[PDB]
């Protein structure tokens, strides 16, 4: 079975950048399909991110391209997400996600992390 | 970019009966069309996938049908536990865009 | 050049056809045995391919039921992997046809194939 944990800063401050990482376990990124970040608003509104194949090509959602970053340690197996200069539209609750490939059925994402709450707030919090 | 609309938006049922969503596309999609369940715990799964082929787990009470523009969700019987957000998303072409959102509620 | 008619196959039951004198295998795939399918490590396999590089449908499994081993024909439904075993020198394949343990150096080959609509041609 595949299993997707998601760990990281469940609160930035405004202008910084977020960073979020999702520990894959019981099969390889570099296996085979595509390994997705999308976010769920307050508003029940979901938004795909992007992705990083296995091969380590990236495809970013045009909303967003020019800030996030999506990349990968095969070592560790797990991707990560880097969203920079946050700010309060960002406070959403980001998941991970697999997605699969079958030239007829298209695309499909099967295995979904945990999801871990994000937070713009301007506030303190211990590190 | 593509923009679905789930409707009707949050409409809820009894303890045992049918319930047909929709989702209509502004564009064109063939039949590229998946369906997630958003457990009230936070936990997303996915249901159906190519708008009628069911995932592994879900139960035979569930349905899936449509062409072109127009799509379906139907169930026989929400006994006990089909309570929660349902969503869809295209993937004909990037980005994927998912719908309003259909939260199921039990009177 | 053959013509299936998958219309005519149940969910989870294999159908064995003559193409060119040999055997094709085509299996109606449960949604459980796609995801026993495209859930497994390339590095526990051999001969490394992902479901989807084996199939065009997820649903149908569709290749030349020949052991790459010294050619005898796999039996479905066997082995230690849900998929098929050859009784010949015991090679065992998954759901998606790969080998998982024996001689047999490959994995079943998938053999030309395309789609019109209840019925799939190979060839
Ligand atoms: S021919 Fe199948 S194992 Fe030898």
């Amino acid at each position: 079975e595949v299993k997707l944990q998601e760990s990281g800063a469940g609160l930035v401050q405004p202008s910084q950048s977020l960073s979020l990482t999702c520990s894959v376990t019981g099969y390889s990124i570099t296996s085979g399909y595509y390994w997705n970040w999308i976010r769920l608003f307050p508003g029940n509104k979901l938004e795909w991110v992007g992705y990083i194949s296995n091969v380590g090509d990236n495809n970013y959602n045009p909303s967003l391209k020019d800030r996030l970053s999506i990349t990968r340690d095969t070592s560790k197996n797990q991707f990560f997400l880097k969203l920079n200069s946050v700010t309060t539209e960002d406070t959403a609750t980001y998941y991970c996600a697999r997605s699969e490939y079958y030239s007829v059925t298209g695309y499909a994402m099967d295995y979904w992390g945990q999801g871990t709450t994000v937070t713009v707030s301007s506030a303190w919090r211990h590190p | 970019d593509i923009e679905l609309t789930q409707t009707p938006v949050s409409l809820a049922a009894s303890l045992g009966d049918r319930v047909t969503i929709s989702c209509r596309a502004s564009q064109d999609i063939n039949n590229f069309l998946n369906w997630y369940q958003q457990k009230p715990d936070g936990t997303i799964k996915l249901l159906i996938y190519y708008t009628s082929r069911l995932h592994a787990g879900v139960p035979s009470r569930f349905s899936g049908s449509g062409s072109g523009t127009d799509y379906s969700l139907t169930i026989s019987n929400l006994e006990p536990e089909d309570i929660a957000t349902y969503f869809c998303q295209h993937h004909i072409k990037f980005p994927w865009t998912f719908g309003a959102g259909t939260k199921l509620e039990i009177k | 050049k053959v013509e299936v008619n998958l219309a005519a196959i149940p969910l989870g039951k294999n159908v064995v056809v003559k193409w060119q004198g040999k055997p094709v295998f085509i299996r109606h795939r449960t949604p459980h045995e796609i995801q026993e399918a495209n859930s497994v490590d390339m590095s526990a396999l051999k001969d490394p391919q992902t479901d989807a590089d084996r199939v065009k449908d997820p649903q149908w499994l569709i290749m030349l039921g020949i052991c790459t081993h010294l050619g005898c024909v796999p039996i479905g439904e066997a082995g230690d992997f849900g998929g098929w075993f050859c009784p010949c020198h015991g090679s065992h394949y998954d759901i998606s046809g790969r080998i998982r343990k024996g001689p047999a150096p490959l994995n079943l080959e998938i053999p030309a194939y395309e789609f019109d609509g209840d019925k799939v041609i190979v060839g």
